[PDB]
Order: C-alpha cells, then structure tokens, then sequence
C-alpha cells in the first residue's frame, strides 16, 4: 500500500500559467489545465492538473483533501469544492492526484476550479470540443431499460497496475521580489527558512545562502536578485515552466485508470413499416434519435445507400 | 503525408521505427512568458475516422458477410463446387432385395 | 494517432545555448535570441537583454 505513498510524497504541485481564469484574464494559477485525454468510447474523458487530489499537505492519504501550491507554501482544498463543467455541469466518477475522471455534456470549453483557504474560487478555462457519441448505429441519450450489449472502452479506477507514466524532475529558481528588505541604506534579506541564492552588482553577490539572514550597506533593494533554491522535491514538467539543466534528468511516475474493456448498452430501433409493391417495397421509418439506415441488393453489382435518418420519413 | 491517413507510420505495434510526417513547426514565444509555442496539423487517423467512406461490409456483391479477425468474406453466392465420391459396396441394395 | 512531446524550455539568463540534432521522429529544436521570462513574482533573470 506504501507504494502510492512513495511515488506521491516526492513530488509536490505547482503553479503554471492560465489564460483564462475564469473571467478572461489570464493569471498564474494552482489548477491549470495540461492535458484532456478522451479515449473511452464510454464517453468519459480525463483531465490532468497542477493541484494534486487525495493528499494532505501533511503528506497523508486523505480522501477528502486537495493540495495545491500558492506561493511557497501549499495549503489543503476542501475536496467537496472541486468542480468541472462545461456547456453543462460534469459528473466526476473519480480523482487521484492530477488527474480527474469526469462525464461531461457537449460543450465548446471545459473549467475546473477549487476554494483555497481563503474561500476564494480559483479556475482555470480551456477551449475543448467535446462531442461525444456512443457506440453502435443509433445516436442515443440514456441507456434503456430494455436493449443490446455492444463493447466499449472506459477508464477503470483501479488505481493501482499501470504501465504509462510522466516525466517528473527538480523545479528551477523560484524569484521572489518580497525577500528584499530595505533599511537606511542597507539591503536587508528576510529567510523564511528557506535557501536563497543571491546576486547583487556593485557589492558583494553569487552567495547560495543556506538558511541564513544578511544585510548589504552598499548597493540598493532595485540592484539585486534572489531566488529561492532548494529543491527537495520533484514536479511535472510541463511546458508552462522552466527547467533548471540542459542535460535534463527526468524521474518517472506512473498515472491512474488505465483504459478497459466494458460493455455498454444500446437500443434497438422499432422495425419499419413493410409495404410489398411489385419488385420494390416501401419502408416507414420512425426514429426516436438519428439512426442510421443501409440497404443493398444481392448480386453482382449490389446497388446499395447508406443515410442518417433523423426525422420520420419513407423509402421505396 | 500531414493530415491523411498514413501520416504516422510503423511496420508492427511493437515495432520502433515511427516514420512521422506532421508538419510540426516552432514559434517564437511571446515576450514576457514561459512557454513554447508551435503548430502541426491534426491527427489523420482521426480525420480518416470521418472521412473514410462506406466499408466493404456495407456493398459486397453476392450477399457476402465480411467478418472479424480472420478477414473472411463468409457465404458467398458464387460458381460451382466439383465432389468425387468412392462408395463402398456395402451402400447399395441388390436389384433382387 | 500520434502524440506531440513538449519538454520544459530551457532558459539562460545571461548566455546562450546550441540546438543539438536527435534520433527522435518529427524533431525539432530552436534557439530564440533575446527574451526577458518574469516567470512569476520576478523576472526570472537579472540580465536585460
Ligand atoms: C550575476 O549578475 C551579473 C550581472 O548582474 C551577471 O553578469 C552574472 O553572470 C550573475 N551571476 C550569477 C551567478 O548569476
Ligand atoms: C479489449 O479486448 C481486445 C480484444 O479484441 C484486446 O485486444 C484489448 O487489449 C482489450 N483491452 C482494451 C481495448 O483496453
């Protein structure tokens, strides 16, 4: 069981850049969007995500927490408050760490957003197509009561054996403009407990600080640099962050509900009206949803069509 | 070719080869931000998903059915079948019985 | 259908880099001339151009 709990206590959210934020302004956010993955002919569709569900800041397996990353720090998320949507509002059928498992109605974007500790709503808005459609020949809404078994591919929640995995590796230089503090001509830095590396100009410079307090008498708040530097954990790497070496040496980390094979139902259509003419016979067609209608005779040349029928109509 | 079907190639699935030709190109990133902008046309297995057209299973002359994983085209309504067959004796009745 | 692989950038304040060919299918690598980040609370370098 401590496996989970290995692969996830090295690694750490973070914070990425977001277009759209819920109002059309763009932000830097705990829960951008980096992947929608729609393989399941089951109609689900799975989002990845910088906040990372069912882990306590404490590191605990709680299921009923979110972690997320503002700042330095990272606080916890009531898991209640996760919430995804579209044209509609999504149904969410599973989550663990960055990835959700969400059923969703058409739409033209997709939001996902959470309450940080403040009860503030922070979001994310993405342009997605969605457009989902079932398997068989009829277009339908809701399973019957009374129908066929077809195949179909979902994503099992096991959570547990998975062959995929993503990139993880060490988080660069973090700035931090608010480490700077200005005295009567001194250049005062505040550690929060945190190693800080450091470049100043006319002074001194090029110092990693490990957890140490200065004040610099010469130069000025607006002629130096810091960041901090410690990197004791890993994060995804996306293309929204920097990475701190050319040789780039990645970890890896493997992602839930691997994909399966399920079976779903489907309707039958009522069968049409029969009427025998000579040679040729005419069909009454009544669909409750667009459904599809092929005929072709059997010979040498077979003479065939093919149509989507969504109104009631006749064929001869 | 980028865009149609065929855009990404390999001889088997656990080949590794992957013969790709996507069109992919990058772009300078916009001043102020992280980020790594590109273009590339869009999947052509995906637009053969639409545009592919109607299936054998739909027009096959003489009523054939073409089937799953062994590609088989079953019940065919075509020509002659030839048979030879050697009885033994023992099959008949005599003209006096 | 395939799958596009974007990495992290790699950024140098005050230096530069050398695009390096790779085995890779559909590869692609640039080197863009003079940037300024602010990735977030900062610049993310001291060096202006
Ligand atoms: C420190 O900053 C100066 C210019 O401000 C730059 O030339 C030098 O490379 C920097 N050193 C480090 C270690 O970042
Ligand atoms: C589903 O069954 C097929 C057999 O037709 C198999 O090839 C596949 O690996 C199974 N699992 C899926 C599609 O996730």
């Amino acid at each position: 069981v401590s496996q989970h709990f290995n692969v996830y206590k090295a690694t750490r959210p973070y914070i990425a850049y977001c277009a759209d934020c819920g109002a059309g302004h763009s932000c830097h956010s705990p829960v951008a969007i980096e992947a929608v993955r729609s393989e399941a002919t089951d109609g689900m569709l799975k989002i990845q995500f910088s906040a990372q569900i069912g882990i306590d800041k404490s590191d605990n397996h709680d299921y009923t927490k979110i972690r997320y990353a503002d700042g330095h720090a990272i606080e916890n998320a009531v898991r209640s408050s996760l919430k995804v949507a579209t044209s509609g509002d999504c149904f969410v059928h599973g989550t663990m760490g960055h990835f959700i498992l969400a059923k969703c109605p058409p739409g033209e974007f997709l939001q996902v957003s959470i309450q940080d500790t403040r009860n503030a709503v922070r979001a994310c808005r993405i342009q997605y197509h969605h457009d989902p459609q079932p398997v068989g020949r009829e277009k339908f809404t809701i399973r019957p009561h009374y129908g066929k078994e077809i195949p179909c591919t979902t994503y099992q929640q096991t959570t547990a054996k998975t062959v995929e995995e993503i990139d993880m590796h060490m988080p660069p230089d973090t700035p931090d403009r608010t480490l700077l503090s200005q005295q009567s001509g001194n250049v005062k830095i505040t550690v929060g407990g945190k190693k800080v590396k450091y470049n100043c100009t006319c002074g001194t410079g090029n110092v990693g600080t490990t957890n140490s307090d200065m004040t610099i008498n010469t130069c000025l708040i607006e002629q130096c640099h810091v960041s901090v530097t410690d990197h004791k954990k890993w994060q995804f790497n996306s293309p929204f962050v920097p990475r701190a070496d050319e040789p780039a040496r990645k970890g890896k980390v493997h992602i839930p509900f691997p994909l399966d094979n399920i079976t779903c139902r489907v309707p039958m259509a009522r069968e049409p009206t029969v009427i025998h003419g000579k040679r040729e016979v005419t069909l009454h067609l009544h669909p409750d949803h667009p459904t599809l209608f092929s005929y072709r005779t059997l010979g040498e040349d077979p003479q065939y069509h093919e149509e989507w029928v969504t109104a009631a109509v006749e064929r001869t | 070719q980028p865009g149609r079907f065929g855009d990404i190639q390999s001889r088997t699935v656990e080949s590794n080869d992957l013969y790709a030709n996507t069109a992919l190109k990058l772009a300078r990133p916009s001043p102020g931000m992280v980020h790594v902008p590109y273009t590339q046309t869009p999947s052509g297995f995906k637009y053969w998903l639409k545009e592919k057209g109607t299936a054998l299973n739909t027009k096959a002359p003489f009523g054939c059915q073409i089937k799953t994983n062994p590609v088989r085209a079953m019940n065919c309504a075509v020509g002659n079948i030839p048979v030879s067959m050697n009885l033994p004796d023992s099959a008949f009745t005599r003209i006096v019985e | 259908e395939y799958k596009t692989v974007v990495p992290s950038p790699y950024v140098k304040c005050c230096g530069a880099s050398e695009c390096s060919t790779k085995e890779k299918p559909d590869y692609q690598c640039k080197v863009y001339t003079g940037v300024y980040p602010f990735m977030w609370g900062g610049a993310y370098c001291f060096c202006d151009s």
